[PDB]
């Protein structure tokens, strides 16, 4: 572990509820337990952030004298401040239930220790209704046996079973077959927290029906492509080595009582800016490196490839990663391409296209004093051969590409005028060509794979499995992290809407008024980020269009115009380059450096038409279907607008169906099972907005219990109305309530349950 | 969302289009013609005023008039005719649904833009309006924030310097000498060969001769001397009805009156002195960045060899260590319109329109507050 | 452990850094500029005050002002702007985590340092603060405990004698004649050749001319006489825009006003008499050790040939058996900052800060007790 | 030149060198100095008694409004015409403040106007009111504007040259023949 995670985790910690147990009017203690952050073991064990202390009998109100017990580091009492003491949970058991919104005191160390306790006994699933938390145990729990599937499917009672991914799977199947409504599973977690396992288990549960089988050709076909996908859509970051840079989606159509009939794969939000420039400590997508290293001699002679450190699109100072071999994966991806019905000619074409991209990425452009301009563009003579090569490997005409890169044709009222680009615009056009070729090749591969398992009646009511990521809460943020946070803000809006609807329904069913449940909305930050005219992206576009635009002007214009609302705020140190946005999970800081260079992307209709007329059929199929529009300025083609369009499409697709949520968590980095690192797990609890969900539950009546458990827990508080054994449970419960002294604004008696505020349950404990 | 309409109307042509494109949709001359003969056949259009391109195909019957002279509107009924024809017949888009971005020249009277605003808000009913300056849009369309713009069209020739987005209003210069004066000077000096053009419909033939055959000489005296030794200077031109005329010296003596206005009886300085006198009214620190970006614009700057003459003539006036750099883009005839479209398609700009409520509560003078 | 911030702000430049280094990290002029023209392009920074090095690259557009004159702050809002820019943008270190060592000149009013303290403790929230004197730090940075320091910067010229660590406060002398007066005197006497510099942004060009071409003559009358016999005294200088100017006598007549203030209409004594009159106010026993250590400091003491002139002029005033010894280190432009860093990085010094509790219980006047 | 420039706002264009004289005559006939510039600019939008008419050499009639008191105002606010300098009321006060504290009371009492550009109507009152606001409260400002201040330099020169003490200060021809043209730097102040 490093110290930056320690700083971040320590900065996440909050403080609200005060300490107690001076009841009633003296200084007596009941062996009271608290949580504190000052201990000799804390400054020694980096994996520990809190310790459970017992306050000694006879301590004073001003300063607390405590002796820690968890872990038992010493016995000598020392003094701590009353502000470094969080409450604990001593009258509760983490195995008597799965829900967390029922605990009396909910804070950071309480939830941390709750999860730790449940996890250490190989109980990795937990519930935060309607959330389902899961943890990666780095081994097998024996939950993939058909016995578990049949137990969770056939048993008519499932709501009184331990939490499992099969809970979501069963609820989805039930709501799908009962009423004609599609369902969606959203697996949101890090790229190492075991999401593929959850997807595979959900698909296996789906496969087995009362007449269904275990394995299906759809499964092995989809798994015959994960090498290809993770070779083309994954890259090495600084906090991971196999990070997924796009949203994967799967539409499954299943018969009534059979297996999985058909399926389709869709990719969303692929990051195009990485293909051109990466950070100093990261790499591009894997396919470049693994193809360049693993290619045989015939390719290295036919294509003309060179070393990894000899290309402009590839960061030379960081090309090697230890956990990856970068050779055998090339054979793996070749075999995965062969398994999906691709001849050798197609493989040759695809790798020629990629080599042509890499080659075109090396052409250099110079300026000239001609055509009446000061900075007319031109190709350097030394690369005039190289350029030609880059046009052969793509099966394109070199002269027409030169014409569309270096020449600008304006059609006036009734005349053609032949201008010329400068150097910056020519380089932008070249880079746009590279990025577009790459993304369209990827989409064509996805379509060719989908062609095998295509449904023909279309998708009218289907099953969905979306694989997405979480927030980016570190300190070195850029444009990509901004896009990610925007996506997660949209998802948060959707989640809050679903939760409010379900809770309103629940309150309506148990005979309770619903004119008191009010939830907070994040429409202000969404308006600050993505509205048209007044938002960050609109001003980024303005700076990309206006003459002589820079990043500092962008930050200044944002600071001047968005000053109306409190969601935008400029930084303190170096305030002309950084800014701060108040997201729903807290403030995040961005560094507006190289925003313009990474937002410019211009593709014109003339180039599309030149490409569609290639002799090769695959290149003809590359850009087909895409409509063109010529005679315009680039006011809707920049990366921000493409991103907003894709996000709109995805949010429409999700808003069609009904969602279910799942969160994956990794406990440590060394992959060893049954470990714990409280900083690294608190960071992920913060990112995935789990704490935000908990805070959202605490509005309304978060303590929902049936009469049985309510009496079981509060049998000692009231004796005069518990052992009468002559009246209904509702009557004895309302008598207990009227005897306890809680006002109506703190409780509700449901028709089959009881509902309590958080303050109510905090009072009734003592 | 709705787009704006960009209408750049000069003294000659009219450029009109929708905000977002990269070239004007409709370009047509701004003339109004009226028939001077009686119509005798029944069943024909008894129209009494032809506007635009129609008044140009049948110019042999009509008397042509321009409603704008020297950038100032001298007849407002004809201007309303031109605007009506532009909105409804050329763009085919009612103005009551889009905002309009108009354009004016610097150092004009105020009644001009006040009446323009009143007409736009009362005769038509636009939701919003704005009035820009041509030499600024011509720089918007170039990807620069520093430079001096020399705009020369049909009525006015003006220079406007700008340094990193800041205007220097005390160094703006205006010169009432443009393409129309060159047309009249050519029509006058063609008499020396025996060709007499007098009517308003024969001015267009002279204008076409000027556009086809005239060029700018690098050294005027050497050129005048080497043209008396041979006859390879002469060119021929065929009139509409079949005659053939021949022109000699007049090919490089007509545009030379841009550098020596005393040829046509004016007491003023050429475009090479007006440009240098406008740099010398700026602070000594910012003069090196203006010598590096001299942007040509308008249509009268399209003669063959004007950049070389301008460079050689400013280099002789500036110090010896400066780097003069004249920028003449090949589509500099529509730079003002392209710049206007770029400007009107910005998100920061949508707070600078003159909405209808402000006009209803403040009157036509509002343009003097919100528009530079 | 945490380091202190050393901020030496004079009338001209500002030297800032962290305590421990051997040279200031950021050096930049202390000016505040404001635009005098209207901005016309959309999408540009609508800033209303440029500070430091940014207000110097675009000085052709702005009006420049200095917030400190003669060592006394005349405008406190601009000074807060300068300090904010220094802490957050230049050093990039919040002041709420480090102590600050400021610097002042001797014989200043008391409201100056009282307001300085109030601003440091209220606007920013520093944990501790201290205010030193420049001529003492200039001696700290020299490895001596005995000597007389002649400090001359941009606003004030003062002499301070010290004998084995004991200050002699009755012999401190101050003289309001420094580099800015020499700039103005050069700007005035350049009119005799036909060069007129008037604006605030043309004062910087004159200052650069002075730094590049001026020197000090060993014998003024002989130099003035031998310069009328030839023209090898003259030098050339190229302005920002390309012109060439030539200077003659003005090369050694501008700094000569340090030794004869009556040139610029002041009734005072030169720096060679102020230094000798400050030794003669010390006891007869300690005068021989001051004649041996005359330390030059500040930037105005960087002319070519000032040590020789100063030695020859003090030798003529002192007795015949003394050994005059002027010490002019080659980096004497940053001696005050180096001395301040040395001082603030001592273990004995950490008991002399003005902590925040003392200010909270005693008010801003506390600086008069703890600081000399 | 500033009047010739701001007359464009009414539609009058003077450009040639022989039309500068007409503008100069307009300026001499119709312009005056306002005591309070902002109050004057405000009270001129309520009526039309500010306007005057002027007949050109050939018979046309032009009318001027604000331009009557906006042209000379650029003496007190040079930034109107794009200069970075101080008005004549600040240049005068900054020149007294460079004299010794003992002689400042006798300069506040004799401020002599001269030249032709000081002949606008109401310049003494504006100058007095603007220097009184800069000087201490107990001083007595006294601006002296003689009615023939357009020829004061010539009258003074005649008085000086008609003195008997002065006849020893001429630069005779022998001194020039033996010393060259630089002699003027010795004998003339
Ligand atoms: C130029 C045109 C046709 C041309 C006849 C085409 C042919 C090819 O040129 C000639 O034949 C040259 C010839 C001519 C040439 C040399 C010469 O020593 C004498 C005459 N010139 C003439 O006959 C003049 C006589 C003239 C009238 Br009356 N007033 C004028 C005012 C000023 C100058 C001259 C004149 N002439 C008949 C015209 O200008 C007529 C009015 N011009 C036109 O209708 C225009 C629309 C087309
Ligand atoms: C010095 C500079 C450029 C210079 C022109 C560079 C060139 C190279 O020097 C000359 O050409 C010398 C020439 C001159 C030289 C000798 C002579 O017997 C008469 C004139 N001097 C002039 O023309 C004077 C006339 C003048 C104005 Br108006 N008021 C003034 C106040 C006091 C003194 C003189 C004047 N002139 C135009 C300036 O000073 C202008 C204002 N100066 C500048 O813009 C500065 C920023 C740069
Ligand atoms: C001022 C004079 C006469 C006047 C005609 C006397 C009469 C009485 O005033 C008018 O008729 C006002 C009228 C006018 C008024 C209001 C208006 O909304 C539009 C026009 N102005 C005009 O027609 C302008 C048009 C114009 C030319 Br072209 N370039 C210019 C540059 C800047 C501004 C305007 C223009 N016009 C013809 C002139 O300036 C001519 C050059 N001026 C002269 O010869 C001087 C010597 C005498
Ligand atoms: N090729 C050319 N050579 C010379 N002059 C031209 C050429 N094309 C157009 N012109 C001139 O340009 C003038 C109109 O230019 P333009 O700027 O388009 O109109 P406006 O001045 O109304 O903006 C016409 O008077 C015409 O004489
Ligand atoms: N090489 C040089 N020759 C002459 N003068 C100089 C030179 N370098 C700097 N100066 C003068 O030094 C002055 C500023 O000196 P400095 O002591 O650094 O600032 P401050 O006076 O604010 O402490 C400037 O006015 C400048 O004129
Ligand atoms: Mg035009
Ligand atoms: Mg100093």
């Amino acid at each position: 572990v490093t110290n930056e995670e320690i700083k971040t985790a320590s900065k996440i910690v909050r403080r609200v509820s005060n300490v107690e147990a001076f009841d009633k009017s003296g200084s007596v203690f009941k062996g009271y337990q608290i949580w504190t952050d000052i201990s000799p073991t804390i400054e020694n064990d980096p994996n520990i952030m809190f310790v459970k202390c017992v306050v000694q009998q006879g301590s004073k109100k001003e300063k607390l004298t405590v002796v820690q017990i968890d872990p038992p580091g010493t016995g000598t009492p020392y003094d701590i401040d009353p502000t470094h003491a969080w409450n604990c949970n001593s009258q509760v058991d983490p195995m008597s239930f799965g829900d967390i919104g029922l605990l009396n005191h909910t804070n950071i160390p309480c939830v941390l220790d709750f999860l730790k306790h449940r996890y250490l006994k190989n109980q990795i699933y937990t519930t935060a209704v309607p959330l389902i938390v899961a943890i990666n145990p780095y081994k097998d729990l024996g939950n993939t046996t058909n016995e578990w599937i049949r137990r969770y499917r056939d048993t008519a009672d499932h709501t009184k079973l331990p939490p499992h991914v099969f809970t979501c799977a069963r609820e989805a199947l039930s709501n799908l077959h009962g009423v004609n409504k599609s369902q969606t599973i959203i697996v949101s977690g890090e790229s190492g927290a075991g999401k593929t396992e959850a997807t595979k288990q959900i698909m296996r549960y789906f496969a087995s029906s009362k007449s269904g089988n275990m394995d299906l050709r759809i499964q092995t076909a989809i798994m015959a492509a994960n090498p290809v996908l993770e070779a083309f859509g994954n890259a090495k970051t600084i906090r991971n080595n196999n990070s997924s840079r796009f949203g994967r989606f799967m539409q499954l159509v299943i018969s009534h009582e059979g297996g999985i009939r058909y399926g389709s794969v869709v990719a969303f939000l692929l990051e195009k800016s990485r293909i051109i420039t990466q950070d100093d400590n990261e790499r591009s997508y894997h396919i470049f490196y693994q193809f360049l290293k693993g290619a045989n001699s015939t390719m290295k002679s036919k294509f003309g490839l060179k070393g990894v450190t000899e290309y402009k699109l590839l960061n030379p100072n960081s090309t090697e990663v230890s956990g990856v071999d970068d050779v055998k994966d090339f054979e793996e991806v070749i075999e995965s391409l062969k398994n999906m019905e691709l001849s050798e000619s197609d493989i040759e074409v695809i790798f020629s296209i990629v080599a042509g991209i890499l080659t075109l990425g090396n052409v250099r452009l110079i300026e000239k004093q001609e055509a009446g301009l000061s900075d007319a563009a031109a190709i350097m003579d030394e690369d005039m051969g190289v350029f030609n090569k880059a046009c052969e490997l793509m099966y394109l005409d070199p002269e027409l590409i030169k014409r569309e890169i270096l020449i600008k044709v304006t059609v006036a009222g009734g005349t053609k005028i032949e201008g010329r680009w400068n150097k910056n615009d020519a380089e932008v056009l070249k880079s746009s060509l590279c990025k577009a070729m790459y993304e369209k090749l990827f989409l064509w591969i996805i379509r060719h794979l989908n062609s095998r398992i295509e449904p023909e009646g279309g998708f009218k009511t289907f099953m969905g499995m979306l694989d997405i990521f979480g927030f980016e809460v570190f300190k070195n943020n850029s444009l990509e992290q901004l896009f990610i946070n925007i996506t997660n803000e949209m998802l948060q809006k959707n989640f809050v809407d679903i939760v409010f609807e379900r809770e309103s329904k629940l309150y309506k069913d148990e005979g309770i008024s619903t004119a008191e449940l009010k939830y907070t909305s994040n429409k202000e930050v969404i308006n600050v980020l993505c509205e048209k005219g007044k938002s960050v992206l609109s001003y980024l576009e303005d700076q990309c269009l206006a003459p002589g635009g820079t990043d500092e002007k962008f930050v200044s214009s944002c600071a001047t115009n968005l000053k109306e609302n409190n969601k935008f705020t400029p930084a303190k140190v170096a305030s002309n380059k950084n800014f701060i946005i108040q997201h729903t999970i807290g403030p995040i800081q961005y560094c507006a450096e190289s925003f313009l260079l990474k937002n410019k992307d211009v593709l014109r209709g003339d180039l599309v038409e030149v490409i569609k007329d290639s002799p090769n059929p695959i290149v003809q199929q590359l850009f087909e279907g895409q409509v063109i529009e010529k005679g315009k300025i680039a006011k809707g083609s920049l990366i921000g607008s493409q991103f907003l369009n894709q996000l709109t499409s995805l949010m429409n697709l999700i808003n069609s169906t009904e969602p279910h949520f799942i969160r994956c968590i990794k406990p440590n980095e060394n992959k060893k099972p049954l470990e714990w690192c409280e900083p690294k797990i608190l960071i992920q609890l913060h990112a995935l907005s789990i704490l935000e969900a908990l805070v959202l539950r605490q509005l309304g009546y978060s303590y929902r219990r049936t009469f049985e458990e309510f009496l079981y827990q509060y049998k000692f508080v009231d004796i005069a109305a518990a052992e009468d054994s002559s009246v209904e449970n509702q009557n004895k419960c309302v008598n207990i309530l009227k005897l306890s002294g809680l006002s109506e604004s703190m409780y509700k008696i449901g028709k089959s349950m009881v509902f309590l505020k958080q303050e109510g349950a905090k009072i009734l404990t003592k | 969302d709705v787009q704006a309409l960009v209408v750049d109307n000069g003294s000659g042509n009219v450029k009109a289009g929708v905000a977002g494109d990269d070239a004007p949709r409709s370009v047509f001359p701004s003339i109004v013609g009226r028939p001077k003969n009686p119509g005798i056949m029944v069943g024909m259009e008894e129209k009494d005023a032809f506007v635009g391109d129609e008044a140009q195909t049948k110019r042999g019957i009509l008397t042509l008039k321009y409603p704008i002279e020297h950038g100032i509107v001298t007849n407002w009924d004809d201007m309303e005719k031109i605007w009506h024809h532009t909105f409804y017949n050329e763009l085919r888009a009612a103005p009551e649904e889009h905002p309009v971005l108009l354009t004016e020249a610097p150092l004009n009277p105020k009644g001009n833009r006040e009446r323009m605003t009143q007409i736009m808000f009362e005769s038509f009913n636009v939701p919003a309006m704005y009035v820009a300056i041509q030499a600024v849009l011509s720089l918007y369309s170039s990807g620069r924030t520093t430079g001096i713009v020399l705009d020369s069209g049909d009525g006015v020739s003006h220079t406007v310097p700008i340094y990193e987005g800041y205007a220097l209003p005390h160094a703006i210069m205006r010169l009432d000498l443009a393409g129309r004066d060159l047309t009249e000077y050519l029509m006058k000096i063609l008499h020396e060969r025996g060709y007499g053009f007098s009517t308003s419909a024969e001015k267009e033939i002279v204008r076409d001769i000027k556009e086809k055959l005239c060029y700018i000489a690098l050294n005027f005296d050497e050129e005048m001397k080497t043209s008396e030794q041979s006859s390879d200077i002469e060119k021929s031109y065929e009139l509409p009805d079949g005659n053939i005329i021949t022109v000699g010296n007049e090919r490089f003596r007509c545009p030379e009156a841009l550098f020596q206005p005393s040829f046509l009886g004016k007491e003023a300085a050429g475009i090479h002195t007006t440009t240098f006198n406008s740099i010398k009214k700026c602070d000594v620190d910012i003069r090196k960045d203006l010598y590096g970006n001299i942007v040509l614009s308008g249509g009268t700057t399209m003669y063959e060899g004007i950049g070389e003459r301008l460079t050689r003539d400013i280099t002789t006036l500036a110090p010896s260590t400066m780097k003069i750099k004249v920028v003449a883009p090949p589509e500099r005839k529509y730079s003002v319109w392209i710049g206007g479209s770029i400007l009107s398609s910005l998100s920061t700009f949508q707070q600078m329109w003159i909405t209808k409520e402000e006009y209803d509560e403040s009157g036509p003078s509002i343009v003097h507050r919100k528009c530079f």
